[PDB]
């Protein structure tokens, strides 16, 4: 009665609030959900506690001594009709930034927060660099569904790329797979067909289109889902169609690597970078 | 002499091997500097040999069982594992020995477990534990057993550890393990190391309690001393007229009871300190016990190591070792008055496996020969710091030379005299050089001491010397 | 052989005898026995299982050699001094960091530290 | 012979700035270092002209190791003046992405690249997370001074304050110190004052505001710096400018970490985010 879900791509994209409103479309259904938040920025959980942050697992860790001293019921907190933890990440310079992440999930393992009494768990995991932790879930066999969210930015597809060659990677000792990816608009013209390109050459589909709205921030203002502000929103129907396909998804195929030059080659082919030459190189 | 020559001719011997190889090479030939102490900006050792290229050196079975363990009588040691390994091994080195064979001393005698299919697919415990008992009932003499491990039994994951201490408790008898699977080390050093740790690790802690023995301010232990050809014994005879008591022999001739009465000596005499350092050390971390090397190669390399191993004693001792030395004066001095002079002027270059090559350079110079060229197959850093002072300058320094290598220094340096293994020596006859065994004293000797130095002048005027070096080239060619 | 595995993601330190010189690593002994080190490779290349070695039993320490790859792979984590180095190239010394995919087990009681954290940080 | 790194977001212009402000340095009778510890090997694009530089750590594991790399494999001087290097990335899910930094910067002091001919040595070093190879410049001194490269956007500043962290954290090791803020510009309202308050509170100075403009994309069809395409261009003058105040910069002072909450209310007062 588990679906075990990630959430993958560059810094900067707009996953986290994609994730808390797609959570909160879940709400609506009823299902009960899990959010792990294994980012260092330790934010993944303010547009649902209605809080400042969330006081992450090292943070008690630290002011306990040790992390086994930790109850449940500090770390994980029950908001909207579904509970929330964090992971976060150590000073930044000293051992990996992922380690918490390994703090997190074990010790959650360990406290019989993973069993089965939710429909949904999802980890919001920032997947700028595979790292360590932040490639934990994939190697563990933690999480068996991968999305990315992708915008039409080189540095996206670069991202989206390097998850897929990791699910690959352990693609043979797991069950690890990639749903698809979800596109977050930044106002190009041509971003929806580039990402729909990139989905048919990694193998798999778009599980949908994100439009760039204002609304966004006026439900970020008061730290609630778009979903809980403006229910008769569009961007609250995009949301709530995003969740019916989310859990109506049954492809999870296994990835395919492209190539960079391919990379190069799909931007320049959606006008996004001009025409390259090689007799034009020396001026 | 031609420091500049000796580089461009490595540089013209190293062209052929690609680019791998040959800056992988580059790093073990060196032209000695008298100057360095530290070899280790010169010369690089210790590394594993490049593949395909005929190197010389050996396995850690081959340094374990065939130069440690081997030595021991008393003692049965089983070659765990296929039927090539202890039947290449066996009585191929000449370490000699007193005793009956079969009876009460099985050094020359092949023990192995025969393994075949099913014992490589299910396993050799058993068989192990079979083969121990077969052992003690068709032999009771013998004070114990030692199962040296061969590839197989390392690659397929059998528990010697645990059968050895069964059959120990069991018969009441110390059962040594020894773990020196041939892939394990780069060359026979590591063979020593696991040879000395399984010593360390089982005989010396066999015994602590006994104290009956009646210890003397005179105690001394040979350490690193196998007795190739009587070596042991005439280094032994030349300790007890200096007035000293010889307690432990290892291990030519050697008796597991003097290895473990061991810790109760004095004094510590390491010959060979690459295969026998860590022991020493080891003895001198925990039991205290004062060691130290010493040479006995040649007549001043005896008299010097005389003098020194005095020095570490009260006047009687010094006395003796004066007495000693006045009495054994003029046999050397005759020696060299006759060979010398057929001797004098003569180049040779020297190969050998550990501390051979800078123990005899004394014994070749005081006949009037030099060195020039000379080298090792699994010596470390540390013995190329002290070998570098004892050779001249501008002479060849090598490790873990390749057959195609050695033979084109040969034909460009063109010695009179060579000193090498059984692998070399016979291409090195065709070449009309003339060549020593330097690993089993051409089934002569001993070397050791001036009843050794003898043999060694003898041996070598009469291979240098002799009618058939003369003949090579064809009349009509 | 006895090993003393010990980490903060452990609870506990968990005790268990290992056969010495098997054809597994000490990588094996940890599979086999519940014990998750990151493993990130095949070739011994990534350096993701990098832990720390102490022989309890000082007495009892065997020689073993340090293979290129694994030095190389030390180097590229920075777990070895130069001093490390030396030692473990003349004396055929272990050195404190290792790789449980390329370290042998030895017979004697050990103790293996790790982070739970790919080598390097 | 200073040392310096170029620390921040990915995607904020690291790689162009640096390399332009290279090919500023390299004209006035100045012979400079660039490596770039990107796992993406886009650093030395500009002005070694190749298309791709094959890096340290994909040519040490074809030769075997590290020990059969030549030093002239991968010192490549596409200038006269500039060398470049590349430090190079595993691939993802292998280990630590960060010990390519390691193998690179040893096997560089090993051969000795860093001799009689150094003026400034500057490093493009991924700054979203310091950690591991990452970190390491920060650890071991080896850069004397850290730039970072920010925009108008959160996480830029987000980044700057965990380089500023980290660099606190080991300020007692060594003199690794900031020497300064630069900030590339993208078409929003209220940026380089902006920058110019968080160096202000961060106890820094700010070096330079570079804006975007067109000539940027035609120097990346062409891969040759802008100084080296267009030396009338207006933005060349801007590198220039640039490159001279890092040359006269003086002051290297500790910064101070900034909590979340205190970034917040900058971003809101100035209604970057709303
Ligand atoms: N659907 C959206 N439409 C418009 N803006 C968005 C949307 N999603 C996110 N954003 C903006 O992106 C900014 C940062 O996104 P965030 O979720 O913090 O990134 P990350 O997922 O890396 O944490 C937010 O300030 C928010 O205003
Ligand atoms: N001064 C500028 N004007 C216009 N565009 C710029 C400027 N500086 C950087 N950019 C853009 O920022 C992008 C980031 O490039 P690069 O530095 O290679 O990546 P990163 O910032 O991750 O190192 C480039 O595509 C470049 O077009
Ligand atoms: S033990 Fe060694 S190969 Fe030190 S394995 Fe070998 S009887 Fe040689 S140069 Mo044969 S390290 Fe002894 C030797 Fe030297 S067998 Fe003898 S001669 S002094
Ligand atoms: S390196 Fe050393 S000596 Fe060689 S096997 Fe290995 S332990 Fe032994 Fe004996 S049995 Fe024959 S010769 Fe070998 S192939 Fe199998
Ligand atoms: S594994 Fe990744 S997250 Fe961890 S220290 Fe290395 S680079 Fe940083
Ligand atoms: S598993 Fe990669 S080095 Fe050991
Ligand atoms: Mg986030
Ligand atoms: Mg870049």
């Amino acid at each position: 009665a588990m679906r075990q879900c990630a959430i993958y791509g560059k810094g900067g994209i707009g996953k986290s609030t994609t994730t808390q409103n797609l959570v909160a479309a879940l709400a609506e259904m009823g299902k009960k959900v899990m959010i792990v938040g294994c980012d260092p920025k330790a934010d993944s959980t303010r547009l649902i506690l209605h809080s400042k942050a969330q006081n992450t697992i090292m943070e008690m860790a630290a002011e306990a001594g040790t992390v086994e001293d930790l109850e449940l019921e500090d770390v994980l907190k029950a908001g909207y009709g579904v509970k929330c933890v964090e992971s976060g990440g150590p000073e930044p310079g000293v051992g990996c930034a992922g380690r918490g992440v390994i703090t997190a999930i074990n010790f959650l393992e360990e406290e019989g927060a993973y069993e089965d009494d939710l429909d949904f768990v999802f980890y919001d995991v920032l997947g700028d660099v595979v790292c360590g932790g932040f490639a934990m879930p994939i190697r563990e066999n933690k999480a068996q569904e991968i999305y990315i969210v992708c915008s039409g930015e080189m540095m996206a597809m670069y991202a989206a790329n390097n998850i897929s060659k990791g699910i690959v990677k352990y693609a043979n000792s797991g069950s690890v797979r990639l749903g698809g990816l979800i596109c977050n608009s930044r106002n190009t013209d041509r971003e929806d067909e580039l990402i729909i390109a990139l989905a048919n050459k990694l193998g798999t589909q778009m599980i949908h289109f994100v439009p760039r709205d204002n609304v966004v921030q006026r439900a970020e203002i008061r730290r609630m889902t778009v979903i809980e502000y403006d229910p008769k929103a569009k961007q609250a129907d995009e949301y709530r169609a995003l969740a019916r396909k989310v859990v109506d998804n049954k492809l999870l195929v296994i990835p395919n690597p492209i190539t960079m030059d391919e990379l190069e080659e799909l931007l320049m082919e959606f006008g996004i970078m001009e025409v390259e030459d090689e007799s034009i190189v020396g001026k | 002499m031609s420091r500049e020559e000796v580089e461009s001719l490595i540089q013209e011997v190293l062209e052929v091997y690609p680019e791998k190889a040959r800056k992988d090479r580059n790093k073990h030939l060196a032209v000695n500097d008298p100057a360095v102490t530290q070899s280790k900006k010169c010369i690089i050792s210790n590394k594993k040999s490049q593949p395909g290229l005929m190197t010389i050196r050996g396995c850690a079975y081959a340094g374990s069982k065939g130069v440690v363990w081997g030595p021991i009588k008393d003692m049965i040691h089983i070659s765990h594992g296929p039927v090539g390994c202890g039947q290449y091994s066996r009585a191929g080195r000449r370490n000699y020995y007193i005793g009956t064979t079969g009876v009460n001393a099985f050094v020359t005698m092949n023990f192995t477990s025969d393994f075949q299919e099913k014992d490589i697919v299910f396993g050799g415990d058993k068989k192990l534990a079979k083969l121990i008992d077969e052992v003690e009932t068709l032999f009771p003499l013998n004070k114990g057993i030692s199962v040296q491990s061969e590839c197989p039994i390392g690659l397929i994951g059998d528990d010697i550890e645990s059968v050895s201490k069964v059959k120990g408790a069991e018969l009441s008898k110390t059962i040594v393990p020894v773990r020196c699977e041939g892939f394990r080390g780069v060359s026979q050093s590591l063979g020593h190391h696991i040879a000395n740790d399984a010593v360390r690790d089982w005989v010396l802690g066999k015994r602590d309690e006994d104290t009956t023995f009646a210890s003397t301010p005179y105690d001394v232990a040979i350490i690193g001393d196998y007795n190739i050809g009587g070596d042991a014994w005439s280094s032994r005879i030349l300790l007890e007229e200096m007035g000293l008591r010889c307690v432990a022999q290892w291990s030519g001739d050697g008796s597991i009871s003097e290895i473990e009465l061991t810790p109760k000596v004095k004094l510590n005499l390491v010959h060979c300190y690459r295969s026998m350092n860590y022991i020493s050390r080891h003895m001198e971390e925990k039991y205290g016990i004062p060691w130290m090397e010493y040479n006995f190669f040649g007549p001043t390399k005896t008299i010097e190591s005389l003098r020194a191993i005095a020095a570490k004693f009260d006047e009687s001792i010094q006395k003796k070792c004066e007495e000693v030395i006045a009495k054994y004066k003029p046999e050397w001095e005759a020696v060299v008055a006759k060979y010398r002079p057929r001797l004098e002027g003569k180049r040779v270059m020297l190969y050998i496996g550990g501390l051979r090559p800078r123990h005899v350079i004394g014994a070749y110079e005081d006949l009037g020969m030099e060195v020039v060229g000379t080298g090792y197959e699994f010596a470390h850093n540390d013995d190329y710091d002290r070998t570098m002072k004892e050779m001249g300058d501008s002479t060849l320094l090598y490790d873990d030379v390749t057959g195609y290598e050695f033979e084109e220094f040969v034909k460009r340096i063109k010695p009179d005299l060579i000193g090498s293994g059984i692998k070399e020596k016979f291409i090195f006859q065709k070449m009309g050089i003339p060549f020593r065994e330097m690993h089993s004293w051409d089934y002569s000797g001993p070397y050791h001491g001036f009843d050794g130095f003898a043999i060694f002048a003898r041996d070598m005027d009469m291979t240098l010397n002799n009618p058939c070096w003369k003949k090579l080239q064809a009349p009509w060619e | 052989a006895t090993i003393y595995f010990s980490s903060p993601l452990m609870p506990h330190n968990k005790k268990v005898q290992a056969v010495a010189g098997k054809r597994s690593t000490l990588l094996g002994v940890a599979q086999e026995n519940g014990v998750k080190i990151p493993f990130e490779c095949q070739d011994g290349n990534c350096g993701s299982c990098l832990v720390k070695i102490t022989h309890l039993d000082g007495e009892r320490i065997k020689g073993m050699l340090l293979t290129d790859k694994e030095r190389n792979v030390l180097k590229s984590v920075g777990k070895l001094p130069k001093s490390e180095e030396e030692r473990a190239a003349v004396r055929d010394l272990p050195p404190t960091y290792r790789l449980a995919c390329q370290t042998i087990v030895t017979d004697e009681d050990l103790l293996v530290e790790f982070t739970g954290e790919p080598g390097g940080a």
